[PDB]
């Protein structure tokens, strides 16, 4: 039954719908009458469910919007490869990366901003980049900037292809609703065709291109005299001199002599002592294994060839005595609602990005990634912020599924109906564990601050005071260090250096990684992390569960998603909406992720990042003060927020002064947020009425009536400036401090 | 509890009653409009005070008007 | 209009149980009982949260607030063509019939009901609070 | 300091006993049905 | 589930975890506790001697405490720290 | 004036010129003399030396910090600090205010007055953006003729 | 099949979960001194006091400020007995506020089944009066017996 359903020319490619701005909504198609029409024009621009009730045109809109997003990402990748090709020192950094900072952005000498073109090394001036593209291209085997320019113009070609496909799948041949409802085929071609063949193709690149070029880069060979990537494919003796297993020539693959591929497909583990990044024989065995495993997992579901699984048959057979008729109708949830699938996909992508952040500081995949501390801090911080934003958006589209796509007739006595039936128990027990975590982590911090203030260092929670050692983490770290000897034999070393297997890797005189200690301070800050994640889950899950109704408002689903309130009744119904719970969970994501990256920055500037002198002595950036100062808020304000901010505020008159400017302007955007968050619409409406009177006096009244921003819009503007200003504050402080001390 | 007052600017459009979630408002006969009906609030002790009627009133300025006064267990919207 | 009497023998919709139901306000202050006549066995969204199979005959549902009766009642007046009435039940045993008072819904006009809480002036002809200092009357109730 | 022991007396009463006097007498007073 | 003959059973007035056992102790244990806790019964009487007895018992060990028992009665045991500008 | 020495004879202003080139000369020491980033610092030094020789030749006043201070009182020596570029500004700012006011009058007498503000009529806009050149003669001309201000009987006023 | 509504009623805010109506849990919760509806409320208040009195010596002798001295038995037990005396006054002012002298019992008379039982005497002005004195005598004896078994007899334990 799975086959291609498209139909030809649904909408004509015309600019007459470009001229009318609010064509998608019936309310905005009448033209503007107030200034709130402009904000509802942008608010309802992407909301395709509010435009039409037909899921087919909604799915076509979403598919072509995906293609436009892919075009934007390919334009971005084209820019970052063109910046590597023309405006970088990638060949100079590739000659020796332990002394030259990665830089790929040149500013124009116009208004004094030419001081931002700093001395990054290699006879080059520019903004020192922290995005990690240089180490990524070193891991890709890129030797020259002509390859970067070729990848940039190839990405521009693919961006034109995504734009052409977005036009094609909305105006020339757009698919019908049952094409998008073939989720078994989509999972079969995403697991096997996308993630399986993608891992297999990158495994082939990391067998032929990344591995020999990166082996020659470990030998001190100059990249201008390293042979080009196709010379290893053509001259296979040149490939065989670096790995003798290539001399057999694909006969051990089909005769199952895979151990004869042990020269280039290894389960080593740990870091390259030359570079400080993971081995590419392990990253090529990794990709070959996750490819021979994603291609196996892509042959699971039933499309039209008889073999496979109907996943409705998987779900409807999963029913239990504590649930009864559970998992039934969830296929009808996840094939008739885009928001439910968006909630699941956003939760997995955000949690996965958090997995990426941890599995990159800890197991650095790229050569000279760990020893360039700016790249490590910026990559962890960026992926934590993206992951937190995507899990808050997961709860957002979960709540939009409840208020606009949850049909109660098709969901009786399943899992979702019963989760709604005891949502008071879920939110109340979550409330209890959040308050318990809040006292038992932050009140422990307050206790340490109080007894450190009262001159009682023995009455604290220190490593010298009452100890709170994380015995489960300290045991799982010993279990992961003492693994190769008995539970994981075939490993040369251990998975990560941060486990406890020794191997003090020194690359360029700077510490790549070592055994990470876990003490009372790590216990306290991990309980802060669990507390903040739990409270973010509490607001977000409360907005998902009470999106339909509440004890307060039993008709909340009729009010919608982006409604402000019901009114001042029932004591006041301000921020009853599920949107307002996403709005507050954005703040709790700020709190959670900001303490996560603060613990990260202080923990590895104190216990990981540093330098190694002669006779094996390790001097960290802030030597050993995480175990004693990160247990009090005064240490966090003092030895982290004051001592490490002594490079973002005196960076003026240097190349890092734009970080000082954006540090201060980020404080500005944050205090600007507090204008929108703390205020309300009616005050600003009457102030605008006075300004409209002054305009009426001088005959400069606009016909589009000036209005204050809406209450949902005022909260949106406030949380957008709060996240933008606070995140830009942490970005500026991080990227000034760890560039300055790195 | 809450005092809901109807003024003579009402056109009898009935949407204040339709927006009422606690059945406060009802349409009584009247002689001051084309629709020949005005709203009234007999069950104003059941008023939560949500002002959904004021949001649905098209008359400028409003004909239905809710004044938040003494608040009891009806007008607090509690179930415990 | 003779008010309908609560039968207390019609059964409940098939519901698996919810935590949004009757708390101790039902036990000591009041609770609300909504009674309606159904064409067939359908599934409706519970205003306390959840879904229940409603019966093929008359149905009885116990709710805690008057707003839960209208949120349910307007749900089964627009999605379903079902006439409904609800009551107010006190812990001493008195059942107070609440809606519709005349038997016809308050959106439709009836000649029996009278105008109460209606001002013959507008908002702009309300008196200032400075000339009504220290009185039980306020700017709108006179 | 003239009398060092009145710090040891009045700070426990006005810091512990007097809030326990005042808040318990107010909680009786604010929850009187009258 | 509405009955009009039993208003408590149709509203949630249930002793969910209660028991109707009359007694499970013996007479020797019961007569000891009511004799000793017989002057602690009345709420107005118990609130009087708990405030008056509680004010005395915090002022006694607040004043009879020693240097090792509490540091505020120990006093300074070193030279005072002089501030800046000779103050 | 105001206890400030002129910047041409200020020892602190010449000290800031000395320590700015010396900062840029030490940046030049780690580059090749014919290299491309060294040409940017060499252009930065000539931009700095042009700047300090421009500030001293305009009669700027330098304080004890070695920094040029502006006298905005309306001094006959100091017209180009505030008075001359202020009159240049207010002419340009009144140009923005006159062509935005005249556009709203031109679109208020239209069929759909609100569609001409989201979609600005460029032939109607550009024919009055030229007309904003002579705007003090047209603003006070409308002020004297009474067309600049609206009478308070036709102005929406919130009640007391 | 496992989850039921509370006594068959789906519209009361609760469920008959295994954590609520187990054969073991509903046996336990029905024998705890707070749910004995026919025992006199001074006697069952002595057991609510003995329990809470005992348990509170532990976090006050092992975590308090005077935990590193030889007075750690005396400091923590009087600190544990201090929380008994405060909570007795919290029990005193609760019964003054909630229950009036001469009123009825604010208690559910009906059991899980349809059988009619006598009213619970604890939720009265005189029942909470004898409950408060039961907590005071039981709590002060529960602290003193835990102090006797820890710092008078000094029984061997891994932590004390
Ligand atoms: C084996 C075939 C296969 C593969 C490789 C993919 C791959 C992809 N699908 Mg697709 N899909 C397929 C078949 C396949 N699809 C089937 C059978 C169904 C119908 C049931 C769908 C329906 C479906 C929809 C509705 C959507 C996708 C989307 C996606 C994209 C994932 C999003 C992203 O950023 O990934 C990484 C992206 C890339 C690596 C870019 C690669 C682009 C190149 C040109 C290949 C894509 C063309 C084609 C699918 C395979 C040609 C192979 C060619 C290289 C030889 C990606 C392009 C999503 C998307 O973004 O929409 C555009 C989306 O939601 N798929
Ligand atoms: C999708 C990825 C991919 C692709 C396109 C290539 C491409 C190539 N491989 Mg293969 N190869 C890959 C994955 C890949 N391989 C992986 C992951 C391994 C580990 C098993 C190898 C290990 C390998 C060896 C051992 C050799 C090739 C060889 C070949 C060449 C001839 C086979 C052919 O084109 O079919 C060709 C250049 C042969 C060759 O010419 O080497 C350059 C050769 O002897 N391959
Ligand atoms: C995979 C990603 C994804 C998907 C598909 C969508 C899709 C959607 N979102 Mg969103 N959402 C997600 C993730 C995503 N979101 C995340 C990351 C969050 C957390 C912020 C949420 C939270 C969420 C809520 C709270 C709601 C939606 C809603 C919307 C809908 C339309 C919004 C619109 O018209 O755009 C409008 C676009 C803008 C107004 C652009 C503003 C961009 C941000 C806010 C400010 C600028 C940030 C920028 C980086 C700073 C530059 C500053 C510089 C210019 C000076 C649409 C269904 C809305 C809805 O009604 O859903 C049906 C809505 O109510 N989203
Ligand atoms: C530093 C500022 C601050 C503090 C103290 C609080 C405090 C609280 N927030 Mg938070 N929050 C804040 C800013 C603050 N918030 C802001 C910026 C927003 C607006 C977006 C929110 C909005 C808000 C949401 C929306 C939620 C919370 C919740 C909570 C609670 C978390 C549980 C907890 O830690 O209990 C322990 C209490 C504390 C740590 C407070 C300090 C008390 C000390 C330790 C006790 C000792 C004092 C002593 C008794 C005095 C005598 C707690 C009461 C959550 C909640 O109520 O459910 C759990 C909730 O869902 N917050
Ligand atoms: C409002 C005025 C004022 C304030 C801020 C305080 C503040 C203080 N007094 Mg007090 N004191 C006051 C009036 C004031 N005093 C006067 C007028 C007398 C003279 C009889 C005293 C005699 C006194 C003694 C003997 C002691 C203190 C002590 C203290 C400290 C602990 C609190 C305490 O035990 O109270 C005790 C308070 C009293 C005995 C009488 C208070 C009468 C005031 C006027 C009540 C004001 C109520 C206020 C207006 C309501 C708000 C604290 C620093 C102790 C100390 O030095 O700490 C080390 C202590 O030993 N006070
Ligand atoms: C001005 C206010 C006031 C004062 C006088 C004290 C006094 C005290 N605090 Mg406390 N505290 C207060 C406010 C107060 N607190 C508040 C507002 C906070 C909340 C943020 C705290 C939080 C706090 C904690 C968390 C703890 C202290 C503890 C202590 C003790 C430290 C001295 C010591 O080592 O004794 C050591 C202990 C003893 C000598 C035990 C004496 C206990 C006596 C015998 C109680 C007797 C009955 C009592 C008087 C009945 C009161 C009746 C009522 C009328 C007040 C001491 C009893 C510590 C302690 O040990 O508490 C007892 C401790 O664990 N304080
Ligand atoms: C079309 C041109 C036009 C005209 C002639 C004026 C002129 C007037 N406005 Mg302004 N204003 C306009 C555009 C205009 N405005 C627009 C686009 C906005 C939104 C940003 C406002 C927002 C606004 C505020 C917030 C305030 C005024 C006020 C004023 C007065 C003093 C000037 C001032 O405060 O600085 C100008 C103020 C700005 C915020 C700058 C906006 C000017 C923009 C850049 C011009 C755009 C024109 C272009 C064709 C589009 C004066 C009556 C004040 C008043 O009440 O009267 C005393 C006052 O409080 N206006
Ligand atoms: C390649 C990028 C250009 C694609 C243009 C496609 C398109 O819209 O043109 C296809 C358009 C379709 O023509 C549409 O016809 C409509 C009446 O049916 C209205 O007149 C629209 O304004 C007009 O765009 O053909 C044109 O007449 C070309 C002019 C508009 C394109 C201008 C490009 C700038
Ligand atoms: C995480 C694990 C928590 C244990 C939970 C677990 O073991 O679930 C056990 C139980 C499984 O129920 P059933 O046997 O009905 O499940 C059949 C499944 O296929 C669900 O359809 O799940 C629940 O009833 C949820 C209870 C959560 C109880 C609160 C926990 C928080
Ligand atoms: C131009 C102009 C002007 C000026 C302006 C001003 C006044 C300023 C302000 C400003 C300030 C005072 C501040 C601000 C700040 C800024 C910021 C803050 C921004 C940002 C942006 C962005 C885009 C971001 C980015 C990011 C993200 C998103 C994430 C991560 C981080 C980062 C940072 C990277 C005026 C009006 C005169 C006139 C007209 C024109
Ligand atoms: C300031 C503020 C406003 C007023 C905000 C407004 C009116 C937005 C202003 C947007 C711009 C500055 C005006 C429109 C600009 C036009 C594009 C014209 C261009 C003119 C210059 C910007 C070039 C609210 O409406 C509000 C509502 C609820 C809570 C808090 C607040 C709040 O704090
Ligand atoms: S909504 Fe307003 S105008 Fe319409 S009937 Fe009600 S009071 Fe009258």
């Amino acid at each position: 039954e799975v086959k291609i359903m498209v139909e030809k020319d649904p909408v004509k490619t015309s600019f007459e719908k470009w001229a009318k701005p609010g064509h998608f909504s019936r309310t905005l198609a009448k033209g503007p009458n107030t200034t709130t029409w402009i904000w509802n024009l942008h608010a309802d621009a992407h909301d395709f469910d509010s435009h039409t009730n037909d899921l087919e045109e909604i799915s076509r809109k979403v598919f072509s919007a995906h293609f436009g997003q892919l075009a934007v990402i390919f334009i971005w990748l084209s820019g970052m490869y063109f910046h590597g090709a023309r405006f970088s020192n990638y060949e100079a950094w590739l000659s020796d990366p332990t002394h030259i900072k990665p830089s790929a952005q040149v500013v124009w000498p116009i208004v004094g901003q030419k001081i931002l073109n700093g001395d990054v090394g290699g006879g080059f001036q520019g903004i020192q980049i922290t995005s990690g593209f240089f180490q990524l291209w070193r891991a890709s085997g890129i030797t020259s900037e002509l390859q970067l320019y070729t990848t940039a113009i190839g990405g521009l070609i693919f961006a034109a292809l995504m734009l052409f496909a977005g036009w094609f799948h909305y105006h020339k041949a757009a698919p019908k609703l049952a094409w998008f409802q073939n989720v078994e085929s989509m999972l079969n071609h995403h697991l096997a065709g996308l993630l399986g063949l993608g891992s297999l193709a990158w495994a082939g690149h990391q067998v032929h291109v990344s591995l020999p070029i990166n082996r020659l880069l470990d030998a001190g060979v100059d990249p201008k005299e390293i042979p080009l990537p196709h010379e290893f494919i053509l001259n296979r003796d040149l490939l065989a001199q670096l790995y003798p297993s290539f001399s057999k020539g694909l006969t051990p693959f089909f005769t199952l002599n895979w151990s004869e591929y042990s020269d280039f497909l290894t389960f080593r583990g740990g870091l390259n002592p030359v570079t400080g990044g993971l081995w590419l024989t392990d990253t090529a065995h990794h990709h070959l294994a996750i490819a021979v495993l994603f291609l196996v997992a892509g042959h699971m579901y039933r499309t039209n060839f008889g073999i496979g699984h109907s996943m409705k048959e998987i779900l409807e057979a999963h029913k239990g005595p504590f649930t009864g008729e559970g998992h039934k109708g969830l296929y009808e949830i996840l094939t008739t609602s885009w928001h439910a699938q968006l909630a699941i996909n956003l939760a997995m992508l955000g949690s996965l990005t958090i997995i990426v952040a941890h599995h990159m500081y800890a197991m650095p995949p790229y050569p000279y990634l760990a020893t360039d501390y700016a790249t490590q801090l910026s990559l962890f911080t960026h992926h934590m912020w993206i992951g937190g934003f995507l899990v808050v958006g997961a709860a957002a589209h979960a709540a939009i599924f409840m208020v606009r796509d949850y049909d109660p007739t098709t969901q009786y006595n399943n899992l979702l109906d019963r989760v709604l039936r005891h949502r008071d128990a879920i939110i109340s027990h979550l409330n209890w564990v959040c308050i318990f975590l809040g006292f038992h982590s932050f009140g422990l911090y307050i206790h340490n601050d109080t007894m450190s203030a009262l001159g009682r260092p023995q009455d604290m929670f220190s490593d010298t005071a009452i100890q709170l050692q994380p015995v489960f983490a300290q045991w799982i770290q010993n279990t992961h260090a003492l693994a190769p000897s008995l539970t994981a034999p075939n490993a040369t070393a251990s998975t990560s250096l941060t486990w406890g297997g020794g191997d003090l890797v020194a690359v360029g005189g700077k510490v790549a990684l070592l055994p990470i200690p876990l003490g009372t301070a790590d216990f306290l800050v991990h309980h802060i992390h669990a507390f903040t994640i739990h409270v973010t889950v509490l607001i977000l899950l409360k907005g998902v569960l009470f999106a339909r109704s509440s004890r307060l408002i039993p008709d909340k689903a009729n009010l919608g998603f982006r409604f402000p309130c019901d009114g001042p009744g029932r004591g006041g119904t301000c921020q009853v909406s599920a949107w307002d719970h996403v709005f507050l969970g954005l703040f709790w994501m700020y709190n959670a992720i900001s303490v996560v990256i603060f613990h990260f920055s202080w923990k590895m500037q104190s216990d990981v990042w540093g330098s190694i002198s002669d006779q094996g002595v390790v001097t960290h950036i802030t030597g050993g003060n995480f175990a004693q100062s990160s247990i009090t808020i005064n240490g966090w304000l003092r030895d982290f927020l004051w001592a490490q901010a002594s490079q973002v505020i005196q960076s003026y008159g240097s190349s890092l002064s734009a970080y000082g400017l954006l540090f201060l302007g980020a404080h500005f955007v944050w205090a600007f947020s507090l204008m929108f968050l703390f205020s309300g619409r009616g005050y600003w409406q009457e102030l605008i009425e006075s300004i409209v009177w002054a305009h009426n006096k001088l005959k400069v009244a606009p016909a589009i009536q000036p209005r204050a921003l809406s209450i949902v819009q005022g909260r949106a503007v406030g949380v957008a400036h709060y996240l933008l200003g606070g995140i830009a504050t942490t970005w500026a402080f991080f990227l000034a401090r760890i560039i300055s001390v790195g | 509890a809450h005092s809901v007052k109807i003024y003579d600017t009402c056109i009898g459009c009935t949407q204040c009653v339709r927006a009422c979630p606690t059945d406060v408002l009802e349409m009584v006969p009247w002689d001051g409009c084309k629709a020949s009906q005005i709203a009234s609030a007999p069950r104003t002790e059941d008023c939560v005070g949500c002002k959904r009627c004021e949001s649905a009133c098209p008359t400028d300025f409003l004909s239905v008007r809710v004044y938040l006064g003494a608040e009891t267990t009806r007008s607090m919207g509690l179930a415990y | 209009f003779t008010p309908p009497t609560l039968n207390a023998d019609t059964p409940a919709p098939i519901f698996g149980g919810s935590t949004g139901g009757l708390l101790r306000k039902a036990q000591v202050e009041e609770f609300y009982v909504i009674t309606w006549e159904s064409p067939k066995e359908q599934i409706f969204e519970m205003p306390t949260g959840g879904a229940a199979i409603m019966r093929s005959g008359p149905n009885l549902l116990k709710l805690a607030r008057k707003e839960q009766c209208l949120a349910l009642g307007a749900r089964l007046r627009t999605k379903f063509k079902i006439q409904y009435q609800f009551y107010r039940v006190f812990p001493n045993g008195e059942v107070q019939y609440l809606h519709p008072k005349d038997g016809v819904y308050p959106e439709k006009v009836n000649a029996g009901r009278t105008a109460v809480g209606v001002n013959n002036r507008s908002i702009g002809q309300n008196a200032n609070p400075a000339e009504l200092k220290f009185a039980h009357k306020q700017a709108y109730d006179l | 300091m003239t009398a060092s022991y009145l710090p040891s007396i009045f700070v426990p009463l006005i810091g512990l006993v007097f809030p326990a006097i005042t808040m318990a007498s107010l909680f009786i007073y604010i929850e009187q049905d009258e | 589930y509405f009955d009009l003959g039993e208003i408590d059973n149709t509203t949630g007035n249930w002793d969910l975890y209660g028991n109707d056992d009359p007694n499970r102790y013996n007479g020797f244990q019961n007569k000891f506790f009511e004799t000793f806790a017989g002057a602690f019964t009345k709420r107005g009487l118990l609130l009087k001697f708990l405030v008056l007895g509680g004010a005395t018992t915090i002022g006694y060990l607040g004043s009879t405490s020693s240097g090792d028992l509490l540091a505020i009665k120990n006093g300074p045991k070193q030279a005072p720290i002089m501030g800046p500008r000779g103050r | 004036v105001a206890g400030l020495t002129p910047c041409k004879e200020s020892k602190g202003f010449a000290k800031r010129q000395k320590q700015e080139i010396k900062k840029l000369e030490g940046r030049l020491k780690l580059y090749a003399p014919d290299s491309a980033p060294a040409l940017a610092i060499n252009a930065t030094i000539e931009k700095t030396k042009r700047r300090f020789e421009f500030y001293g030749n305009q009669g700027l006043l330098c304080g004890t910090d070695g920094l040029p201070h502006l006298i905005v009182d309306g001094d006959q020596a100091h017209l180009g600090e505030f008075v001359y570029p202020g009159l240049v500004f207010l002419y340009i700012a009144g140009w923005i205010g006159w062509v935005g006011r005249a556009y709203l009058i031109d679109v208020r007498t239209s069929k759909k007055p609100t569609e001409k503000e989201i979609i600005i009529d460029v032939p109607l806009a550009l024919r009055i953006m030229s007309k904003g050149l002579t705007w003090p003669v047209a603003a006070i001309g409308e002020l004297r003729s009474g067309k600049l201000v609206e009478k308070s009987s036709n102005i929406t006023v919130s009640p007391r | 099949q496992v989850i039921e509504p509370l006594n068959g009623d789906p519209f009361i805010g609760g469920l008959e979960t295994p954590v609520t109506s187990s054969p073991l849990i509903a046996w336990y919760l029905s024998n705890l001194p707070a749910y004995r509806t026919a025992v006199a409320p001074l006697l069952r208040g002595v057991e609510i006091g003995l329990a809470h009195g005992y348990l509170l010596v532990g976090p006050f002798v092992l975590a308090g400020p005077l935990r590193n001295s030889a007075v750690r038995g005396e400091a923590g037990s009087l600190a544990a007995a201090g929380l008994v005396a405060i909570l007795t006054m919290c029990l005193t002012i609760y019964g003054i506020a909630s229950f009036k002298e001469g009123e009825a019992s604010k208690a559910p008379s009906l059991t899980l089944t349809g059988r009619q039982k006598a009213a619970d005497k604890l939720q009265t002005a005189e029942g909470w009066a004898g409950f408060t004195g039961g907590f005071f005598f039981g709590g002060l004896s529960g602290v003193a017996w835990a102090y006797i078994l820890l710092y008078v007899l000094n029984l061997p334990y891994p932590v004390k």
